[PDB]
RNA sequence: CGACUCUUAGCGGUGGAUCACUCGGCUCGUGCGUCGAUGAAGAACGCAGCUAGCUGCGAGAAUUAAUGUGAAUUGCAGGACACAUUGAUCAUCGACACUUCGAACGCACUUGCGGCCCCGGGUUCCUCCCGGGGCUACGCCUGUCUGAGCGUCGCU
RNA sequence: CCCCGGAGCCCCGCGGACGCUACGCCGCGACGAGUAGGAGGGCCGCUGCGGUGAGCCUUGAAGCCUAGGGCGCGGGCCCGGGUGGAGCCGCCGCAGGUGCAGAUCUUGGUGGUAGUAGCAAAUAUUCAAACGAGAACUUUGAAGGCCGAAGUGGAGAAGGGUU
RNA sequence: CGAAAGACUAAUCGAACCAUCUAGUAGCUGGUUCCCUCCGAAGUUUCCCUCAGGAUAGCUGGCGCUCUCGCACACGCAGUUU
RNA sequence: ACCCACCCGACCCGUCUUGAAACACGGACCAAGGAGUCUAACACGUGCGCGAGUCGGGGGCUCGCACGAAAGCCGCCGUGGCGCAAUGAAGGUGAAGGCCGGCGCGCUCGCCGGCCGAGGUGGGAUCCCGAGGCCUCUCCAGUCCGCCGAGGGCGCACCACCGGCCCGUCUCGCCCGCCGCGCCGGGGAGGUGGAGCACGAGCGCACGUGUUAGGACCCGAAAGAUGGUGAACUAUGCCUGGGC
RNA sequence: CGCGACCUCAGAUCAGACGUGGCGACCCGCUGAAUUUAAGCAUAUUAGUCAGCGGAGGAGAAGAAACUAACCAGGAUUCCCUCAGUAACGGCGAGUGAACAGGGAAGAGCCCAGCGCCGAAUCCCCGCCCCGCGGCGGGGCGCGGGACAUGUGGCGUACGGAAGACCCGCUCCCCGGCGCCGCUCGUGGGGGGCCCAAGUCCUUCUGAUCGAGGCCCAGCCCGUGGACGGUGUGAGGCCGGUAGCGGCCCCCGGCGCGCCGGGCCCGGGUCUUCCCGGAGUCGGGUUGCUUGGGAAUGCAGCCCAAAGCGGGUGGUAAACUCCAUCUAAGGCUAAAUACCGGCACGAGACCGAUAGUCAACAAGUACCGUAAGGGAAAGUUGAAAAGAACUUUGAAGAGAGAGUUCAAGAGGGCGUGAAACCGUUAAGAGGUAAACGGGUGGGGUCCGCGCAGUCCGCCCGGAGGAUUCAACCCGGCGGCGGGUCCGGCCGUGUCGGCGGCCCGGCGGAUCUUUCCCGCGCGGGGGACCGUCCCCCGACCGGCGACCGGCCGCCGCCGGGCGCAUUUCCA
C-alpha cells in the first residue's frame, strides 16, 4: 500500500472540551470533508493499521539437499499406481507406470502427432479429464487475470527438445520438463506427491546419472547420492505375522471385562 | 499461450483498448464472415463490413434466411443497421435495430477498387501460409 | 525493560531507516541485464577472449592470504621488458599492464615473464588487412580458429 | 371487537447495506531518459451550425498541410462528396501555423506612454494625421567603431 | 489312542472382526467453580493462492427474506419455500489488511422528543373590481395610516457583477 | 503596536495563522472483534529521583525428560501424630 | 421455532475498582468501517536436511521467462560466516594420563626402552550370565521348549563426589637446553581466578512463544523546531480629503 | 601643441555569439533544527537528518596513489558480498561505528605548466571560387584585418623524457564527400503500416446460448495458434487477436566493398651527453564545526609560514635514529552504480467504490479562506431505448387503463435492495415500564401423516403358478496357490576365476620425470591403491522378482444332463 496513503491530509485534533472525540479531524473548509476523522485506522479516509510494506520477506530459501530429497520423493511416487491414481490421474488403461517411450517423440513438430501418441498410450483420458475440468474461477482472481482454471495433466520428461515442446503445447494439461532441470513445483503440484509422467528413453536413462544409484555418486550433481532409508521393510504386515516375531509375543488378552 | 512480451492479456487493458478504440481500428473489429459460397471463391474467411453489403443475420431474434442490404455502420455503437431488421416504437415509427457485425454473414460484398485490392492481399497471404505449411 | 537473561543488545534502528531501505527485487532483472550485456560484448570483440586481457599472477598481502595467489591488475614493466614486449603495444594484444607495480623478488618476476611468453606462443594475431604482412599468423591458424576463449584466459590455479 | 399500546408475520414505504460486476487505483519490473530568449513550464482570454463543463486547438482557433488508411461522422441538422476519386473518417505528424501575460525583453502595468528606420491611405517628404511592418531587456565573451586620462614613452 | 478343508465349536496355538480412517476402535477407575493469565482442540467462521472434487450453476450462482424441516454443548451448519438473475462451493495444503456492542470511536442513515418549541422589535388596515383553475398576500381604483426632508425620498463612493 | 488593560495584531493572543519535521512523546483515560476444553494467580521481596511505573524473587502455565511399579514380588517424600 | 397465559426465578451492559444495579463514567437506534502488524536482532522449544562439519549468499553458467523475475547446475561449494579451543589487559601461551622395564641415588625430582591408552567412587533404564525350581498319563533315563528366577556381572544417559590437563595469577623450590651462555629460553611442587579440556554437536532451513529497536495494539496532549501568509478587524505614526 | 605608439579604462539599438526561468525521483555544493532517546537534563542522541539556498546530468559525483601495507607483499574509481555491529568513540550511559586484506560486477587509461629545442612553425575573424550544406565543414586563393613573444602550436610529463651515434626491421593510419553491395539475433537491428488456421455441423435447452449429449473413418475440424478481449449467458474454430527463422510495403539505423578529395614519410631496441616538477601552498599554532579516529579523521577562519638526497604518509604527544612507501599545492576519462519526477510498456497469492491514489465520475473540480493554504461528495435501467403511442380524471404534479420488455415485483439517481424507522393487513394480548431465565398449559402457523402404519428382511412348512439348472461329467478360456525349485530367467550374502582390470570408468597430497607432448612446472599416458563390472561353479536367504510345464482348487463360456432337480413369481 502507498506510503502517503492516509496521511496526505493535514488534520489536527480538536482537543477535548468540544464534545466530539479527540481524533484528528480535517482542518477548516466548507466541505463535507471538514472536521471529519483523519489518519486513524478506524476513520473513513484514514490509514490502514500497519500499512503493508514491500520489504516483507517474500522469498524463502531452502537447503539444497532438501530440495533434491523432495524431487527424489516425487519421482519415487510417480511410480506407484496408487499414488498416481489417488492424485486423480486416470491411469487405468496405461500399459506400464514408469511410462517410457521411444525417442522419435523428440521428433514431432505438430500437435497432431503428440495427441495421437497420447491416445495410443491410453494417456488421453487424462487430457480428456483436463478438458472436463476447464471452468471459471471463483471470485476476485477472475478480475485479475486468473479467470479460468483446470486440471494438471501428464508430465512429459524429455532429454532434449528436437521439436517436442512445440508439439505438446496446445494440449491442455501437459507440462514438459527437461530431465537435467527438474522442478518440484511441477512434479508434486499442490505439494501433493503423485503425478502421471511420460518419459523419453534418453531422459529415463539419464535419471541415474543425475541422481546417482545407491552405490554410485550422482556423477552430474558433484557431491550427492540418494537419501538413505530409515526403515527397509515397509510392509509391517509382513513383519508382524512373521515366524520370528509372533514366536515372541504373549497371547493376546481379548475378553472385554465390562463394568 | 501468447509469448510476445509486448501484448497484454489483461482484462482491463484489453477492454479499455476496445471501448476507446479509434474509428479506423473499429473498422477491423467490426468485421464479419463471408458466406461459405464466397469463402470458396475469394479464399478469404471474413471482411470488414461496410455501408451497403448484402447480409444475413445469423443469431438472435432476427436470425433468418433473408438477405437484407446494410443500411449504416454505427462504429461508435459497435453495430450495423440492416434493411428490414427493425422494430415499431410506441408511436408506430420504425427504428433500425442494431445487430453486431460478427453475428451476421456477408452474402454479397460491395466491391470497389480498394475492397478488390484488400481481398487480393488476404487471399495471397493465406496461400503463402499453405505453401509454407506444405 | 529486560526480563531474565538475554543479550543486552543494541539494534541500530534509531535513525529514519525505512526512508533508506534498499530492496532487491531488481536482482534477477539485473542478473539478466549484465548477462545480455556480457554476451553482447563478446560478440563485439569477435575472436578476442570474452574474459578481457591476460593478467599477471600475484601473491596476496598479509600473513593471512600470503600462501594463496590471485590474478593481479596488470603485468609490470620489468616483466614486459624481459619478455620483450613494447609496453605501448602490449595493450594492443590483450596484455594487462599496470605500471605502478614494483617487483621485489625474482621468483615472482620470472613466473610472470613465463606467463607472457606462453601467451605469445598460443596467441593468434590476425593481420591488419586480409593481405598478410609480417607478425600476422598463417591462414591455417585463423580458419581453424577465429574462436573465442570462454572463461579467464590462461587461468591461475593455486 | 371498540381507540391507543406491545408482539409476531404478509405486503408497501424509507434507506442504500450486501452480493455480483470494474475503461480506476496500489505495488514490482523493463526500455528510453527529451524543457527554455528559435520565448519553457504555468496563467489568461478566446475559438463549435446548435456547446455550458471536461477535453481539443490559437484569429488558418473542436483545427491547415502532408503521409498511411479506405466510407463514414452521427444528439439533430445540414451538407458535401461521384468512396473507378489525393478520397469521407480515423491514425500518424516531417510542412505550415501558433492571440495575450509569463525567465519575459522600449518603459510601464493603467492595459497607460513612448522613441527610431521603411511601406500604404495622408502627402505628392509637408510635416502632421491614420493604418501596417521592422527594430528599441539586463548581463557577458570575441572582434569593430568612437573616444578618455598632470598613466608610460617617442617624434616634433 | 487316527486328519479340524472338518473338533463343531466357551477355545481352538491350521486362518482369522460386523471391529482395524492404529491420528482407528474398545475397556475400566477417578474427577469437572474460575477474573488476570497460560495451553489444546475446533468437519467453527471470512477473503485469495497450488492441488483436487469427469463438483454445482439460465431446467437459475451469489446475496436477500422466511410463525417451514433439522443437526450441533457451541462457534455454526444443512435442507424446504420465496426473491434474485451470473457465477459459486466441498476436501488437502499455503497465505493473510480474517470474526465487534462499547473506543464523548469513523462515515452514512433513522427515531422518540413533536405536528412540540416556534414563525411577537419598529402604531394599520378596510371596501370593490381585474386577472385568474385557485386570491388574506398580485394589480387598479377608493378609503384609512405611517416615514415626516438628520426620510422609509432623490443621487453617488467602496463592494457586488448582470443583480 | 500599546494615554499600559498583557491591551490589540482579520470571531484566534501571557506569543497570530498556514504547511512541514509529525503517526512528535505519554510510568496517564478510554477501547481492544468467534466457540468448547484443561490448568489457574497476585497485591508480598529486595533495589530504583522508587511511592498511579519498572527490576528482582515469589505465586501461574507450557514443554518435557529421568526413574518408579499391580504385570503376588516398592523406594523415597510429607503445613500430621508418636 | 410465532403469539398468549400462569407459578418460581430474575436490578444494565461495558469498564476502572478492595467494592458497581449504583446518586461512578461511556452507550438514542441501525448499517458498513475499526485496534497486537510487519522488518530487524536475540533466546528457548519444536519439525526437517546434512553432520565435524554445515551454509548460501553474492556472483556466474543454462532463455525470448507464457507459466520464470521461478526452476536447475557451479574445482566458484567455499572468499567468507557460524562451528570444530581456550585463557590472558597485553607480550603471549594453549588442553595426557597411566602403567611397566631400564638408566641417573626412584630423590614421590632428571633421562632412556616396552605396554596400555581418555581416570576413579556411589547410584543408574537396560543388556549379559545364571543355582534352582515348575510340570509332562506310570518308574527311571533324557536331549528340546518355555515360565519364573535367588545370586552375580558388563554398565548408556544423567546426577553427586574425588582425581587429572590447559590459560591467568601467587608462593616455594630444584634441575635442564644452545649458532647466538643471557636482565636468554625451558620445565617442577603446592594453592588460587577462567564464560576451559575430560572421544565432537554443530550448521542451514521452517514454525511457535517471549524480549527488545523501529509509527510498533488503536486513539489522545500542553509543547518544541523549519519555512512561509496576513495590519480588509484592531494598535500606533505619516500623507490627502470630508464632518461638527 | 600637435601628431604617433602603447597601458588602463569608457560608450555604442556596432558584427556575431552565449547566460537568465522551469523540472527536480535519482546527483553535486553549502546550510542546518527540534520533537525524540537517555525512563529527569545540559554533553551525547535524534543528525550532517527535515525545512532553507545554490547547480547538474542521463546519470551525477569519483577516478589513474603525496594509496595500501609491513606480506614470499598488493596496485585508479565506483558497486555487491564479507570484513563487522568489529577496531574505535561515548555523562565509557543511552547509544554510535568505520577501514585494509579476501571474493566478485566492471575494467581504460590519459593530458598540461614547467625544463628544452624548433624563423609563431599557432589561432580567430574577413572577402572571392569549387564541392558539401535541417548537427556551418572541406579544399583552394587574397600584402585583407586581428590575437600572440607579459608565449600560440609540434615534440614531451615522472610508467621517465630529450638529443646523439651506430644493432635491427620494414613502411597504413586517419578524416570531407560521393556511390554500391550483403537489411545486419530472438532467433530480419529500430520505427511505422497492412496481412495470414479451424463448425455458427446435428439435435436439444434458452428471451438470447456461448450451455448438454452427438458427429462411423481412430475418434467433426484446426492446433508452432486451448493467451486475452469482444460479440443478447459459460466461445481454440463468430470477430479482433494469439502461434510462426510467417509474408509484403515504407522509412531509419548500424556495419561491409568501390571511387574521389585531402591529410600522413609517422618505428624499436643498444651505448653516450643532457633534462626534470605546480607557495600565501605545505607545515606549525589556533579557535569552531566535523569524524570511529582516540595528546586534533577531515574541513575552516585568524597568526605564523617553509624546503629540495626535499616533501607527505607509516592510527599515542616528543627527540635521536635506520627502513618502507608514495610524489601533494594544475587538468580530462567510458564501464559495472542510482532513479517514489518524465515518456512508453509488461506483470501481480494487492484493493474492488466508507476499499484502492485526494480523485473509477465535467477532481485538485465544486466549496471555504484576505492570503499561505484547505479540499469533498459522487460508479451500475436494459440484450436492445424497445424510455411507456393512445384513451381518460385533474390547473398541474400526480394517477387509472393501454402498451414495450423474459421482467418495470428493471420506469431515466432506474441491478440486487439488508437493518434502523414508518404505514397498513392478519392474528394474539394488555391496571404493577418493558424485556428476560426455568417450567407447563392454550391458540396459531406450517410440516409429516393414515382414508389400517400394522413396518420390513432371512430361513422353513404347506398351497398355487412359471423358466432352465444347478449336482455331474466332457471341451474351451481365465485366475489362484503349491511344492519337485523340476527346467530356465531373476537378484542378496559368501567363496573361485584376477576373469572386466588395457576390450571398467572416476578419485587419490599413492608412485614413476626409465614414458610421451608442451613449456623445475602444466597436460597426457604408465604403474599402485580405493571404488564400480564379466565368466562359471558351489552354498545359502528361494526373497511378491519372474517365466515354463505338472499338480490341486476356484470362477466364466459352451457342450452335454429334461426334471422327486435348480430356479422365478404370487
Ligand atoms: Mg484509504
Ligand atoms: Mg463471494
Ligand atoms: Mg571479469
Ligand atoms: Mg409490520
Ligand atoms: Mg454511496
Ligand atoms: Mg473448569
Ligand atoms: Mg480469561
Ligand atoms: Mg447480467
Ligand atoms: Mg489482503
Ligand atoms: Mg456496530
Ligand atoms: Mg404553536
Ligand atoms: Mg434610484
Ligand atoms: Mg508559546
Ligand atoms: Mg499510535
Ligand atoms: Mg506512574
Ligand atoms: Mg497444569
Ligand atoms: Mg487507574
Ligand atoms: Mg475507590
Ligand atoms: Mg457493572
Ligand atoms: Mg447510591
Ligand atoms: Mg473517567
Ligand atoms: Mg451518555
Ligand atoms: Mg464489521
Ligand atoms: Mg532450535
Ligand atoms: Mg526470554
Ligand atoms: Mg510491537
Ligand atoms: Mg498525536
Ligand atoms: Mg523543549
Ligand atoms: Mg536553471
Ligand atoms: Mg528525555
Ligand atoms: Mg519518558
Ligand atoms: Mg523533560
Ligand atoms: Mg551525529
Ligand atoms: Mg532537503
Ligand atoms: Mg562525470
Ligand atoms: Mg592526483
Ligand atoms: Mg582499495
Ligand atoms: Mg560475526
Ligand atoms: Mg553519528
Ligand atoms: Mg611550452
Ligand atoms: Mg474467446
Ligand atoms: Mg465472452
Ligand atoms: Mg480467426
Ligand atoms: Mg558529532
Ligand atoms: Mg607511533
Ligand atoms: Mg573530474
Ligand atoms: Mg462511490
Ligand atoms: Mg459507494
Ligand atoms: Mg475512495
Ligand atoms: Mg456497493
Ligand atoms: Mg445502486
Ligand atoms: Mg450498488
Ligand atoms: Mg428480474
Ligand atoms: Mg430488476
Ligand atoms: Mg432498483
Ligand atoms: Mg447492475
Ligand atoms: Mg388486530
Amino acid at each position: 500500500v502507498s506510503e502517503l496513503a492516509g496521511h496526505q491530509t493535514s488534520a489536527e485534533s480538536w482537543g477535548t472540551g468540544r464534545a466530539v472525540a479527540r481524533i484528528p479531524r480535517v482542518r477548516g473548509g466548507g466541505t463535507h470533508r471538514s472536521g471529519q476523522g483523519a489518519f486513524g485506522n478506524m476513520c473513513r479516509g484514514g490509514r490502514m493499521f500497519a500499512p503493508t510494506k514491500t520489504w516483507r520477506r517474500w522469498h524463502r530459501r531452502v537447503n539444497t539437499t532438501q530440495k533434491r530429497y523432495a524431487i527424489c520423493s516425487a519421482l519415487a511416487a510417480s511410480a506407484l499406481p496408487a499414488l498416481v491414481m489417488s492424485k486423480g490421474h486416470r491411469i487405468e488403461e496405461v500399459p506400464e507406470l514408469p511410462l517410457v517411450v521411444e525417442d522419435k517423440v523428440e521428433g514431432y513438430k505438430k500437435t497432431k502427432e503428440a495427441v495421437l501418441l497420447l491416445k495410443k498410450l491410453k494417456a488421453w483420458n487424462d487430457i480428456k479429464k483436463v478438458y472436463a475440468s476447464q471452468r471459471m474461477r471463483a471470485g476476485k482472481g477472475k478480475m485479475r487475470n486468473r479467470r479460468r482454471i483446470q486440471r494438471r495433466g501428464p508430465c512429459v520428461i524429455y532429454n532434449e527438445d528436437n521439436g517436442i515442446v512445440k508439439a505438446f503445447r496446445n494440449i491442455p494439461g501437459i507440462t514438459l520438463l527437461n530431465v537435467t532441470k527438474l522442478n518440484i513445483l511441477k512434479l508434486a503440484p499442490g505439494g501433493h506427491v503423485g503425478r502421471f509422467c511420460i518419459w523419453t528413453e534418453s531422459a529415463f536413462r539419464k535419471l541415474d546419472d543425475l541422481y546417482g544409484t545407491w552405490r554410485k555418486a550422482a556423477s552430474l550433481k558433484s557431491n550427492y547420492n540418494l537419501p538413505m532409508h530409515k526403515m527397509l521393510n515397509t510392509d509391517l504386515s509382513r513383519i508382524l505375522k512373521s515366524p520370528e516375531i509372533q514366536r515372541a509375543l504373549r497371547a493376546p488378552r481379548k475378553k472385554i471385562h465390562r463394568r | 499461450m501468447k509469448f510476445n512480451p509486448f501484448v497484454t492479456s489483461d482484462r482491463s487493458k484489453n477492454r479499455k483498448r476496445h471501448f476507446n478504440a479509434p474509428s479506423h481500428i473499429r473498422r477491423k473489429i467490426m468485421s464479419s464472415p463471408l458466406s461459405k459460397e464466397l469463402r470458396q471463391k475469394y479464399n478469404v474467411r471474413s471482411m470488414p463490413i461496410r455501408k451497403d453489403d448484402e447480409v444475413q443475420v445469423v443469431r438472435g431474434h432476427y436470425k433468418g434466411q433473408q438477405i437484407g442490404k446494410v443500411v449504416q455502420v454505427y462504429r461508435k455503437k459497435y453495430v450495423i443497421y440492416i434493411e428490414r431488421v427493425q422494430r415499431e416504437k410506441a408511436n408506430g415509427t420504425t427504428v433500425h435495430v442494431g445487430i453486431h457485425p460478427s453475428k451476421v454473414v456477408i452474402t454479397r460484398l460491395k466491391l470497389d477498387k480498394d475492397r478488390k485490392k484488400i481481398l487480393e492481399r488476404k487471399a495471397k497471404s493465406r496461400q503463402v501460409g499453405k505453401e509454407k505449411g506444405k | 525493560a529486560p526480563s531474565r537473561n538475554g543479550m543486552i543488545l543494541k539494534p541500530h534502528f534509531h535513525k529514519d531507516w525505512q526512508r533508506r531501505v534498499a530492496t532487491w527485487f531488481n536482482q534477477p532483472a539485473r542478473k539478466i541485464r549484465r548477462r545480455k550485456a556480457r554476451q553482447a560484448r563478446a560478440r563485439r570483440i569477435a575472436p578476442r577472449p570474452a574474459s578481457g586481457p591476460l593478467r599477471p599472477i600475484v601473491r596476496c598481502p598479509t600473513v593471512r592470504y600470503h600462501t594463496k595467489v590471485r590474478a593481479g591488475r596488470g603485468f609490470s614493466l620489468e616483466e614486459l621488458r624481459v619478455a620483450g614486449i613494447h609496453k605501448k603495444v602490449a595493450r594492443t594484444i590483450g596484455i594487462s599492464v599496470d605500471p605502478r607495480r614494483r617487483n621485489k623478488s625474482t621468483e615472482s618476476l620470472q613466473a610472470n615473464v613465463q606467463r607472457l611468453k606462453e601467451y605469445r606462443s598460443k596467441l593468434v594475431l590476425f593481420p591488419r588487412k586480409p593481405s598478410a604482412p609480417k607478425k600476422g599468423d598463417s591462414s591455417a591458424e585463423e580458419l581453424k580458429l577465429a574462436t573465442q576463449l570462454t572463461g579467464p584466459v590462461m587461468p591461475i590455479r593455486n
